[PDB]
DNA sequence: CTAATGCGAGCACTAGTGCTCGCATTAGATTTTGTTT
């Protein structure tokens, strides 16, 4: 189909074409598996994708887009269930700071009102869809369920339009194909009823029969035009009046075909019924050797010429051997030259590389990899110096031109323009010393995700650095509460430091994560982990304080911005200015002979400490600054 | 029956016999594979009583040995029906080789399935998973289980995650739990091992260590290194006696020695060694001081001192840190998590199998495990009795052919022992294989089956299987054997190696081949001396060498008969232990000039046009998804730069990079140049948008290749070829998925997405087939079997992976599940004893087989051999490889042959006492070229160009300039008529409700056809009445002409006042009558459609006329109508086009005029004349 | 793992001064084999 599309040949196959890729059959599994599943992700949103649930006469490329917008949030927030049924509406957060209020923004309650909107609609046909089934019992209220849900959506008119406008785009094969669609379900369902219609079934077998009976149905064939070529098979197709005829795959197993055994009666079944009178279909044996008059037949079909040709490897790459025809063949026509089918013309004559130049897109393909095999000192034929010219030639030689310049390609990057530099970091660029050791790590990398402020679609998952600030605030909250109690660090018994670290991760645990500590007994098991961690954190920091002359001055203390330090300033040439901002983790200070002690210290989710030469290569530049 | 031959006496033994189980034991290039199928040859094409090829299971467990045996036995069939033209059986049996039952045993297990899924529950339509769709299901069942379990928050369950997960979440034990289970499916009974596992745990303070199972290997341990202690210290004394030598350190060196041979004593009585061994002290280093003595023999004796103290406190940290009542309690206290963990495990295994039931999917263990289901009808504990099933396949077989025999383990074992007929000592069994060769260890592979049998055999085929032995190579030239045999004498016992490498076991010359000056066998040491990592040296030393033996050609010798071959790629073989080093290596060798092939299993999601394409797909899906779109937009798809990029982003910077796309586009003009790039791209996003909804994946990504060119495009880049080839598969292998659980965009991605998300890969496509000219890269084991003219073996100084020896459990086939003892309140943790003992066990395991491995390796070579590896210093490990070697034995010690942790750890001290880097050693015909390379050896303007870049043709004339124009501008001469549907219907010139949710029957057509059905029975001899109407109707109704529902819709009245019409009653009374007249026409083209031709060819129109008479005024057309009228004009115009295609019918096939034509109306008994 | 680093102790030689001995910690090191169609 492809292939030939592209050399622009007319074809007519010899077989119907499978019902499985059109939106109705989809729509209706995926509708059970909704329901079956108990609204799982994948089941959700593979039937909402069929577009058949979208509100009548809404912009498809509109609502295309809201629907994109609540799968990556039903990603993120781990909907399913329910939780879709419910009704609770559904609520939207942008960012994530266990520090921060939990108060919402103009944009966020805009958001949270299109995903919900686009919820209200997907759900209550789906929803009623559940309801009537539970409700029905046998097979033929279930089938009046699956109908009504079907024609409450509009599935009729929504096929209707889409085949005027596959009419109106030329399209008019697949147009006819909507109204077949519709009416082989409809089909199914009828013939469904009509033969257990009265008996009592389950959701499970329901399933099973729509999923089989499904997997069965079939397009029409296309009616054949006045010139195509034939593509058909070697068993049934019939022809007349041929005059070349193309015979594919002549390989070992395939052509003789090695025989299916697959039946209820064995071949030595079949052969013993056989010498007791009764007589059945074929054997294996048998078929197996009729295929030499299928294989005749085959071969003295065509009046003019005949092609017999056989592939060596699979697209895979593994090895396909010749069938025992190939080496008749050559017996019978020892002197006949066999010719090489590739896709790399350098490998034959001139005159065969001619033939690859059908038209301008073929043409354009196959030049490009010589213009490339050229680059590579290979004298290419002269075939592809004229196909070049003539392509030069042409009106629209710009494509070519472009297809060509993959010839002189690097990944190259264009330095930003000032005026566009200037616009996209702002005047006065806010940063951290995180965004920093990012630059430094790799300048692309630092415009992709601070200049392109290109994000990475989330998940509903608790990764490495959601544990690490519920730690620092946990490690906080336990810090003040201990200020709250004139408490001392080293004041802190075994049941103290259980108690506070119980109580800090309780109280961050539903703000971590959209919730997601509370999401499962497993969560809440990593949620106990994370406070047997936190616990025996405390004690060992009890334990240092008994043994430390230096005292936390500050803990998470935020410099620039709105918090106690100022900022780290720095002047730029082009006048804009940087600023840095953050917090630091602790800075502890202790009197000494040599005067006032500073240091600074880092709760860190790791083993190691400081590399110097990370820090002359700018890539650990944190601690460094903070102590600065 | 004994016969002259080329064949050697005991392969014709191996041929001929018969009556009883058969194993052919035999060196590398025997002939096993050879005579086995020979044997095969004669028993099909025998003069006395041949038999077909389907009685006959010839099974092999790798898909390329059965390749190979099916390959031989096929050359071998033609060419013994070249000797014998006439014969109808041996036309019959090469028919037959397609039914042929020779294959692995995985092939023949899915065989065995499809027939009998009845007798186990299996659906007959399964499938056989891919790795991944079957482990993604794994994983699922996981986490819904590890749910489950900490829903119910048992005690237990609580205990085994705190000792087997980490501080912060629980995924070792998921890999745990897949592991146990993974590995319990080597075994034939799978549940009963798991089982067996609290047994190890069974002790208590009154066991005695000594008579526990493991203690086995514990106390094979303490006895190496003792007496590798004592073995050192005696080498110091030795030292004491040469000239140089230290003469006073003996009396210290004896001490030692009374000390560890104090030990030795005892050795079994591990209470008294943990008495011992902590109290052992060597007294310290006498002083030896003056110019008597060499100082290189000082240090050397006190290294060895030094070494026998490491052995000993290595011993002691071991073995007696902890008392022996401290080992056994720690171990008992383990009991109860080990059980928690085996219900754990048995769980899993029982919902994984539900869940792909449901799926109707089967891994392939449940091949090999189904199978031996349903070939067993009663098991009792090992006992197993034939089922119906087996005892068919017994009939049906009348041997069993095993190649490669030491591949198979007890579950293989099971299965040919069910499909097998007769006992052991009157069997049809046959197997050939080869001890040495045994390197399926991580699949349970035993070498203990094969030596069993092969111990328990006699070579008189009496009372017992017949074993058969086989002495001569015909395979190598003798530089092969030799440097082979040099190297294994000295690696290969039965401590290390599990298999004595004696004089029966080494390589014999039988093969005859001219000698060359060069085929000694190279080994070539690279250096770290003075950015490139070192595979690249290594494959740039192969290249050189490769390149070396082609720029002076090579010799091959088809010795098999007579002929010389010149070189060609195809002869040279690289093999590797992994193949992570496999694309490196390729891309070196094609930097060279070198065509190289590889089947590779990753790095496919790598490739910068897979990220590109798949980008595209997503963006498809879902475009808000900012990382894609962006990758789509700055890849050559679209050609956006980083300008472009942060200008569509400067349009909103808060929402999506979509949202700022569509922006853009919003408030863009159409003279700019980026705002056609992103125009043209989101119209065909939209495109693609609405293809992918009703087309299938495949079709959209060649929808997409189409509209892009990105295919073209990325054959025009460097690496041009490989790229395309990407692309090529991405679209085949989308093909492939489709067709199994993953149609459409959506479900595909997700396929992909979380196959990437778990670290499965896919491999590079590939250019050039295994069957063409290419030096082909390959793993050793998928080598096995198989010959090669040049042979490199490189990845020498590689380790071995020896991971598993690190985990806090270790998993034993004998002794089940080792683990740390571990306290999650304590938060304490230490090895067991079994585990250390375990420990121990596979480390020599694992040693023994990569032993064999190098083994399988060398003996591929037919007559060149390159071992290439590297290191840090040659000199340094120099010095290792000669501190080794001043044994005059063959066999290399005991311990230090243990320690060994690179294939240059075994052939280097093997290969330092030789000559070339004891006349029985050195003098040894093996001949080894030595080269110590170092790292650092190894290492305009064109006028069509800038002609290419300006968009310009290239200047010039070329031969095919008219022929490339011409066609470049022909059109096919008949275009317009390709789309047009030959046959038409005379129409052509909603969506309905189901049956059971509408009224009862009687529609508008159903009537109208129940009256049709009518006018075309009733008799036309006369004029009927009501009754004679009703008559025929109720006719009609009892035929089954008419449902009951058609018959009840009748208008009785309606169509008898037809009759009372003139046309009516000019067709009752006409010369000839017909009714209900088919009809096929042919109107050529161009009348229906303008621009058709004359020679293209006519239109067919169909239909059927309801009557035609002929009176003798001449010939009539009568059509009746059921249509709406109680409107003369409007009907005559609605059916006029119809009614010239009738009269045009008739006038043009039957040669006839028809004057007048009529249409009756049943509504009011109209009739209209045209 | 293993190799190097350093620090302190003792045992032995011809009380101090050498050098073996032992302990404890970083630093660098390392990069799987097969089973289907
Ligand atoms: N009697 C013989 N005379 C001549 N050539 C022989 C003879 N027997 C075997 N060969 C050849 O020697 C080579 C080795 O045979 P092969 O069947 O591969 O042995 P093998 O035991 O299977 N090797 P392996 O699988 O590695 O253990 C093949 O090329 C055979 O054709
Ligand atoms: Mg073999």
């Amino acid at each position: 189909k492809e292939v030939f599309a592209d050399y622009e040949i007319p074809y007519f196959i010899d077989g119907k074409a499978s019902m499985l890729n059109h939106p109705l059959i989809e729509f209706i599994r995926s509708s059970l598996d909704v329901l079956k599943g108990n609204w799982r992700y994948e089941a959700v949103f593979r039937c909402v994708k069929t577009e058949l649930l979208f509100p009548l006469n809404e912009p498809k490329a509109k609502v295309r887009e809201q629907v994109d917008q609540l799968e990556n949030y039903c990603i993120a927030y781990g909907i399913k269930g329910d939780r879709w049924t419910k009704g609770d509406r559904f609520q939207y957060r942008r960012f994530v700071s266990l520090d921060d209020d939990f108060a919402q923004t103009d944009q966020e309650i805009e958001m949270e009102n299109m995903l919900n909107d686009t919820r209200d609609w997907i759900v209550p046909p789906l929803f009623q869809l559940q309801k009537r089934m539970k409700k029905a019992k046998t097979v033929q209220e279930k089938a009046e369920a699956l109908y009504r849900y079907l024609e409450e959506t509009d599935v009729p008119l929504k096929l209707d339009q889409e085949r005027q406008r596959a009419e109106d785009d030329g399209r008019i094969i697949e147009a006819q194909q909507h109204q077949q669609a519709w009416d082989a379900v409809i089909q199914l369902l009828e013939e469904f009823v009509e033969m257990m219609g009265d008996d009592e079934i389950s959701l499970d077998l329901f399933q099973q029969m729509i999923e089989a009976g499904a997997e069965s149905l079939t397009f029409s064939l296309i009616p054949p035009a006045l010139d195509q070529v034939f593509v058909g098979n070697m068993d049934l197709s019939r022809m007349y009046g041929t005059s070349c005829t193309f015979v594919l795959g002549a390989n070992d197993g395939v052509l003789p075909a090695r025989p299916d055994e697959n039946g209820v009666l064995s071949d030595d079944d079949r052969e013993w019924l056989k010498t007791i009178g009764v007589e059945l279909s074929s054997g294996g044996r048998e078929r197996l050797l009729d295929e030499h008059f299928l294989i005749y037949m085959a071969f003295s079909s065509p009046s003019d010429r005949l092609y017999v040709s056989y592939p060596i490897a699979d697209a895979e790459g593994k090895t396909l051997l010749p069938s025992m025809i190939v080496k008749r063949l050559e017996e019978l026509f020892p002197h006949h030259k066999e010719r090489l089918l590739t896709n790399e013309p350098e490998q034959v004559s001139d005159e065969e590389q001619l033939m690859y130049v059908v038209n301008k897109s073929v043409a354009q393909s196959f030049t490009a990899s010589q213009l490339r095999l050229w680059t590579r000192e290979y004298d290419i034929s002269d075939v592809w110096w004229s196909t070049y010219n003539v392509l030069m030639s042409e009106q629209d030689r710009l494509q070519s031109k472009k297809l060509f310049s993959s010839l002189f390609f690097r990944n190259e990057v264009k330095q930003l323009e000032r005026s566009v530099s200037r616009q996209l970091y702002g005047e006065r660029i806010q940063g951290s010393v995180s965004r920093m050791e990012t630059f430094n790590a790799c300048p692309f990398s630092h415009f992709a995700s601070h200049g392109l402020h290109l994000k990475e679609r989330q998940f509903f998952k608790l990764e490495a650095p959601d544990i690490g600030q519920l730690f620092h605030s946990s490690l906080k909250l336990i810090s003040d509460r201990l200020r709250d109690e004139k408490l001392d660090w080293r004041d802190l018994t075994k049941e103290q430091c259980e108690l506070f670290s119980y109580d800090a991760v309780e109280r961050l645990a539903p703000k971590l994560q959209k919730e997601i500590l509370l999401s499962s007994n497993r969560h809440y098991y990593v949620k106990e982990k994370l406070q047997k961690i936190v616990t025996r954190v405390s004690g060992i920091l009890s334990e240092h304080a008994k043994a430390s002359g230096f005292v936390p001055i500050g803990l998470e203390l935020g410099f620039g911005g709105k918090g106690p330090l100022p900022p780290l300033t720095f002047q730029l040439k082009n006048g804009c200015t940087m600023e840095l901002v953050g917090r630091i983790d602790r800075v502890d200070k202790a009197e000494s002979s040599k005067g006032l002690l500073l240091r600074i210290v880092a709760y860190k989710s790791s083993d190691k400490g400081l590399d110097l030469a990370e820090v002359y290569y700018g890539l650990a530049l944190q601690m460094l600054t903070y102590l600065d | 029956k004994p016969a002259d031959s080329t064949w050697t006496d005991d392969q014709w033994n191996a041929i001929v016999s018969t009556g009883q189980d058969i194993l052919v034991a035999a060196a590398a290039g025997s002939g096993k594979t050879a005579v086995l199928v020979e044997r095969m040859i004669r028993k099909i094409t025998a003069e006395e009583n041949p038999i077909d090829v389907d009685r006959l299971l010839v099974v092999t467990f790798t898909n390329a040995s059965a390749a190979e045996m099916k390959h031989r036995i096929a050359e071998a069939l033609e060419k013994e029906l070249v000797q014998r033209p006439g014969s109808l059986h041996i036309r019959r049996q090469l028919s037959l080789l397609n039914r042929a039952s020779i294959s692995t045993l995985h092939s023949f297990c899915l065989q065995v399935l499809k027939k009998y899924y009845y007798l186990i529950d299996l659906d007959p339509g399964f499938r056989i998973a891919d790795q991944t769709e079957g482990e993604l299901i794994g994983d699922e069942v996981l986490d819904e289980l590890f749910e489950d379990e900490y829903a119910k928050g048992e005690k237990a369950f609580f205990e085994l995650v705190d000792r087997y997960t980490t501080d912060r979440h629980d995924l070792d034990l998921q890999f745990l739990v897949k592991q146990v289970y993974e590995y319990s499916r080597s075994h034939p009974n799978p549940e009963a091992w798991l089982e067996s596992f609290v047994h190890l745990y069974d002790v208590s303070e009154k066991s005695a260590i000594e008579e526990l199972p493991f203690y086995q290997y514990v106390k094979e341990d303490i006895a190496m290194v003792l007496n590798g202690a004592k073995e050192k210290l005696l080498r110091a004394l030795e030292l004491t006696k040469a000239p140089g030598g230290p003469a006073p350190r003996a009396d210290n060196f004896l001490d030692d020695l009374a000390q560890i041979d104090e030990l030795i004593q005892h050795q079994d009585d591990f209470s008294e060694l943990y008495k011992r061994v902590p109290a052992v002290s060597f007294k310290r280093a006498k002083a030896v001081k003056g110019d008597e003595f060499d100082p290189a023999l000082l240090d050397e004796a006190t290294d060895l001192r030094n070494g026998a103290k490491k052995l000993l406190e290595k011993l002691k940290t071991d073995y007696f840190t902890r008392s022996p009542e401290q080992h056994l309690k720690s171990l008992a206290e383990m009991k109860p998590v080990i059980e928690t963990l085996v219900q754990l495990v048995i769980s899993y295994g029982k919902r994984f199998e539900a869940a792909k039931q449901e799926k109707s999917i089967i891994d392939f263990s449940d091949l090999e495990h189904y199978c031996l289901a349903i070939l067993t009808a009663e098991n009792d504990k090992g006992e197993r009795e034939p089922s119906e099933a087996a005892r068919f396949y017994q009939e049906q077989f009348h041997e069993v052919l095993v190649d490669e025999y030491q591949d198979t383990n007890l579950v293989q074992e099971s299965i040919l022992q069910l499909v097998t007929s007769g006992p052991e000592e009157t069997g049809n069994l046959f197997m050939v294989g080869d001890v040495k060769q045994s390197i399926y260890r991580f699949r349970l592979a035993e070498p203990l089956l094969f030596l069993s049998k092969y111990k328990r055999f006699t070579e008189s085929g009496e009372g017992t299987g017949r074993k058969i032995d086989l002495n001569k190579n015909f395979r190598s030239r003798a530089d092969i054997l030799d440097s082979t045999n040099f190297l294994f004498k000295q690696l290969m016992g039965g401590k290390i190696g599990e298999v004595d490498y004696d004089e029966q076991a080494e390589l014999k010359l039988g093969a005859a081949y001219p000698d060359n000056d060069e085929t000694e066998t190279e080994l070539l040491l690279i250096d770290n001396a003075e950015e490139l990592e070192t595979v690249q040296f290594e494959a740039k030393a192969i290249a050189k060498e490769i390149r070396k033996l082609i720029s002076s050609p090579f010799k091959v010798y088809d010795g098999k008969k007579k002929t010389h071959r010149n070189i060609q790629y195809r002869d040279i073989v690289i093999l590797l232990r992994s193949m992570p080093w496999a694309p490196q290596i390729m891309e070196e060798l094609r930097a060279q000039g070198i065509p190289v092939y590889a089947n590779l299993t990753s790095g496919y999601f790598e490739a910068v046009e897979v990220a590109v394409a798949l980008s595209v797909l997503k963006v498809i899906d879902n475009p808000y998804q900012d990382i894609p779109l962006a990758s789509v937009l700055r890849s050559p798809i679209v050609g956006a730069d980083e300008n472009e990029l942060s200008l569509i982003r400067l349009e909103n910077k808060k929402a999506p990079y979509y949202e700022a796309m569509k922006d853009y586009l919003a408030a863009g003009d159409r003279s700019d140049e980026l705002y056609q790039k992103l125009n043209t791209f989101y119209g065909h996003l939209q495109k693609w948008r609405a293809f992918s909804k009703n087309h299938s994946v495949s079709e959209l990504i060649w929808e997409v290749y189409r509209d892009t060119k990105y295919m073209d495009y990325v054959g025009g880049m460097p690496g041009g070829k490989q790229r395309q080839a990407n692309l090529r598969v991405l679209y085949d292998r989308a093909r492939q998925y489709e067709s199994t659980a993953f149609r459409g965009l959506f479900r595909f991605l997700r396929f992909i997405e979380r196959m990437q998300e778990r670290g499965d890969d896919l491999g590079t496509a590939r250019g050039l087939s295994e069957q063409e000219d290419v030096v082909r890269l390959m793993t050793i084991h998928s080598s096995k079997g198989l010959e090669f003219p040049v042979v490199f073996v490189a990845g020498l100084g590689r380790n071995f992976n020896m991971m598993d020896l690190n985990k806090s459990y270790l998993l034993d086939k004998e002794l089940g599940f080792g683990t740390k003892y571990i306290h999650p309140q304590l938060r304490i943790s230490y090895p067991t004893l079994p585990l250390i003992a375990m420990k121990k066990k596979m480390r020599r395991e694992l040693l023994s087989e990569e032993l064999r491995v190098l083994y399988v390796a060398l003996t591929r070579a037919k007559e060149k051999l390159f071992l290439i590896g590297s290191c840090k210093d040659h000199q340094k490990q120099l010095a290792k490889w000669q501190a080794s070697a001043s044994q005059t034995d063959w066999l290399l010690p005991e311990f230090d042959r243990y320690q060994a942790r690179t294939y240059l750890d075994f052939i280097g001290p093997a290969l330092a006492r030789h000559r070339d880097l004891h006349a029985d050693i050195s003098g040894h015909p093996a001949r080894f070229a030595v080269q110590m390379i170092h790292s650092y050896d190894l290492l305009e303007k064109s006028e069509r160009l800038e002609a290419i870049r300006r968009g310009e043709p290239v200047p010039g004339s070329f031969a095919f300039d008219e022929k490339a124009r011409e066609q470049l501008s022909w059109t096919y001469p008949h275009q317009e008529v390709t789309q047009i549907r030959t046959k038409q219907s005379v129409s052509e010139i909603l969506y309905r409700r189901p049956a059971f949710m509408m009224k009862k029957g009687l529609t508008a057509a159903e009537k109208g056809t129940a009256m049709h059905t009518v006018m075309q029975h009733i008799p036309l001899s006369h004029v009927p009445s009501i009754e004679e109407a009703e008559q025929t109707v109720h006719r009609l109704y009892e035929k089954e002409l008419l449902t009951e529902e058609q018959k009840d819709a009748i208008d009785i009245e309606e169509i008898v006042q037809f009759f009372h019409t003139e046309i009516g009653g000019q067709l009752i009374g006409a010369k000839w009558k017909d009714r209900e007249i088919p009809f096929s026409l042919a109107l050529p083209a161009k009348e229906i459609y303008p621009d058709a031709h004359e020679a293209d060819e006519p239109l067919l129109v169909q239909g059927i006329i309801d009557c035609l008479y002929e009176t003798e005024d001449g010939l009539y057309l009568l059509a009746y109508k059921s249509d709406r009228i109680e409107a003369a004009p409007i009907l005559k115009k609605r059916y006029e086009t119809q009614i010239q295609l009738y009269t045009k019918a008739v006038e043009q096939i039957a040669k006839t005029k028809v004057k007048g034509c009529a249409l009756y109306f049943f509504d009011g008994g109209h009739i209209l004349t045209l």
